This record gives C-alpha cells, structure tokens and sequence, in this order.
C-alpha cells in the first residue's frame, strides 16, 4: 500500500 | 436567446487529500447536473447529446469551479464539502505538480483579475457547449449555443469592465490552461482508479468508464 | 509594438507514415526557431525564456503550421516535405483517431471559416507568447506580449472581416483544441521514441528529453 | 516487430 511512491512514479 | 443573468442565476443556484477530493468530486458531480439544467436552451438539447456534453466537460466545469471557490484562499483550494486542501497536503499526498498547475495557472489569474461569477458561468458555459464532444446528433447547433454565450460574455465584458478592452480575450484564454488541467485531473483519476489505492464514489465511477 | 504586418511577413518567411511525419517534425522544427525570431520582441527576451516559450510550444506550433496548410486537401494533411499522409494511411499506421480529431477540430475549422495567414500567424505567436511556461524569468512580460499580439489580432479581424464580430472569438477558441492535440501527439511521440519503432531525428529528440 | 499493434494497445 504504497500510496504516495505509486502515485509520483506513475505520473509524467 | 443567451442573458448572462440566466447563467449567474445557475452558479448562485448551485452554491488522504485525495479521498476527500474523490467523495468531493462525486458530490458535485450531481450538484453539476442541476447547473447544467439551468443553463439557457441546454436542456432543450436532445438527451444523447446532453449526455456527451456533460461527459465531455464535467472534468473542465469542476475545476472551473473549486478554481474559482479557492479565490479566497492562501495556497490551498476550497473543496465543495468545506474542506481545504492546502499545497503542503496535496505535495505529501503525490499531487503536488497537478495542485501548483491548478493555483498558478487558474486560482492565482482569476484572483489577479477578479474574475466574477457571471464570467465564470460563461466561461463554463462556454465549456459545455463544446461542438468538438464526439457523436453529437447536431454540433452546428451546440456551437451556435457556445457563440450565443460568447456574444453575451464579450457585451458584459465590454458593459461591466469598459476600461479592460483585453478582458474578453484574457478569460478565453484561460481556457488552454483548463483543458490541460483537466487532462492531467483525469490521468490522476484513472491511476487511483486503477491502483485502486483510494474510494471512488458510484457517480465519479461511472464519469471514467 | 506588435504589427500584424510582421507576423504575416513571419508566416511568409518560413513558407510509414509515422516516419514520414517524424522527419516533417524535425525538418520544421529548424524553421520554428527562425519563425520565432521573426516575431517581434521574442528575440529581445532572455535566452533561458526563449528556450523556454519554444520547448512549452513548439508541438503546437507544428500542428497549427500543417493544419492550417492542409485546407486546400481532402481528407488527407499536407507535410512540409511535400508528402500526404491520407486518413486511410494514417488509420494504416495506428494514428487514426489524432489525425481525425487534427482534421475535424482543426483542419475543417480553419478551412470553414477561411482562417488567413495573418489570424493563424497571431495565433501561433499568442502560442509562443504563453506566460504559464514554467521557469519563466518575467511572467508578467510575456504576458504583455501576449496581450499585445490579441490586441493587434482583434483590431485585424474587426477591420479586415467587419461583417463577423465573432471571428476572433472563434479564432481563440481552437486554442483548447490546439492544446489537446498537442498533449496527444506528445503521448505518441513519447511511445514511438520508447519502443523505437521509427527513426527520431536529433532536434525532434532533443524536444523530448 | 508488431508496430500498428503495440499502437494501438499503448494509446487511452
Ligand atoms: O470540491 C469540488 O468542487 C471538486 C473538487 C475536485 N474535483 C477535482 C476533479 C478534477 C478533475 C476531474 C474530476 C474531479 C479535483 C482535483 C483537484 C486536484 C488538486 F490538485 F487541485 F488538488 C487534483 C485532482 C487530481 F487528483 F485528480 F489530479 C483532482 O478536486
Ligand atoms: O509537416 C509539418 O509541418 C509537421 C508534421 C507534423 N508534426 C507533427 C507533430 C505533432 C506534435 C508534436 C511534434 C510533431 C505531426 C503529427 C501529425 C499527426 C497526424 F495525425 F495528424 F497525422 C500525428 C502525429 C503523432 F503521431 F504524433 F501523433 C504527429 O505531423
């Protein structure tokens, strides 16, 4: 439930 | 055909970070509708093509408008449910970029020009009659809508702010922006969705699928 | 300050498919740079914002350039090479639905309404012109130029085409289309540079690193 | 080498 590292690696 | 009092009349009318922005979204979602039914000749629009509208649009018209909400407020946005979201919530929440892009490029220029509710309500009216909205039964028609609102924008424009020729043209370009935005908004959305870190409410469900 | 007159002379100046496309894009970006030194002020700006307004621009400043000369073509756009890329070989190559949303959101428009050289050339310096650009060293200043060229692009329509007081209206509101194609055609760009499909030239690489 | 394909799949 890596919320936050998830979000910023996904993004472009 | 397209008096801007109607339009205002609508706005007056319908007066984890990211959980609360979601249940937020999804609350406005309906509160979005009811606006849309009072905007002038909308509702006249077959239903096929008020559906395209509102989903071709529903992601611009909420920014539009938490933008517009959060004028008021030091480095944060206003949510619908009176919940604030400030810049460092939304930075240790992973929204930071999205967050700074929404207060630099719509929060910060319609506090800078003092944007009003009767600009906002065209500009987002505007927004909705979108003729680009894919499978529309007449796009002509939704586009002579958008043109009415216009024509009536640039005359308040022009009534209200004589001593602003550039105002008119200053609010349509806010427009680039708002549709980035929004992209960006939806991108965000789908990889909540997906991931499925974060609750998404039954109406916000249906908008991206 | 800012002459219609110079923009056009500007305009007048410069005057699988995929591959093909990706060569076109290169090739044009040599000439965007020279385009943009035509604009008057750009070149008086700092080199770190002229950098700058070019790499936030330069996808919507291509895609204006060849929407805009491929009026004169059916179903197809016209690369600055020479080359067609028709829609059943844009469909062919797995581009269809941008190269669609190109001709029904851009190309079809600007032929619709006659958009002129001097109204496309304006809007590709209100393009360059775009104060959200991050890092800008002075805003506000690009803001003025922004200003100044919307200013001078109004006054052109209300005198050149007195009989359509929407025009410039109109003109503004293909810049939101403009922005998504832009943002799309990056996104395919992006995909075709990772798997490396297709040759990137230097220049159209160095635009996306 | 599956160019068109992977087109297609990568694309929202
Ligand atoms: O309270 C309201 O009127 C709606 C609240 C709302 N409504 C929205 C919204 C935006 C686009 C589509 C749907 C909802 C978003 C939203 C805001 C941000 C923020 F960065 F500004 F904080 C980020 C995001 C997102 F994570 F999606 F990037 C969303 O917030
Ligand atoms: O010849 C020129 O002036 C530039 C040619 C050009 N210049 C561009 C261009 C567009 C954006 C950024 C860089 C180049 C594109 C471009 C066009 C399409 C099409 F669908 F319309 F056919 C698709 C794509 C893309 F694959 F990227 F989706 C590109 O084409």
């Amino acid at each position: 439930k890596h919320k936050i590292l998830h979000r910023l690696l996904q993004d472009s | 055909d397209m008096p801007v009092e109607r339009i205002l009349e609508a706005e007056l009318a319908v007066e984890d970070p990211v959980t609360n922005i979601c249940q937020a979204a999804d609350k406005q979602l309906f509160t979005l509708v009811e606006w849309a039914k009072r905007i002038p000749h909308f509702s006249e629009l077959p239903l096929d093509d008020q559906v395209i509208l509102l989903r071709a649009g529903w992601n611009e018209l909420l920014i539009a408008s938490f933008s517009h909400r959060s004028i008021a407020v030091k480095d944060g946005i206003l949510l619908a449910t009176g919940l604030h979201v400030h810049r460092n919530s939304a930075h240790s929440a992973g929204v930071g970029a999205i967050f700074d892009r929404v207060l630099t490029e719509l929060v910060s220029k319609m506090r800078d020009m003092q944007m009003d509710k009767t600009e906002l309500g065209c500009l987002r009216a505007i927004v909705l009659f979108n003729p680009d909205s894919k499978g529309l039964s007449n796009p002509a028609e939704v586009e002579a809508l958008r043109e009415k609102v216009y024509a009536s924008l640039e005359a308040y424009c022009k009534h209200k702010y004589p001593e602003q020729p550039g105002r008119f043209a200053k609010l349509l370009l806010r427009l680039p922006a708002l549709r980035s935005i929004g992209l960006k908004c939806l991108e965000h959305l789908f990889f909540f969705k997906l991931i499925g870190d974060t609750p998404i409410d039954t109406f916000l469900m249906e908008m991206l699928e």
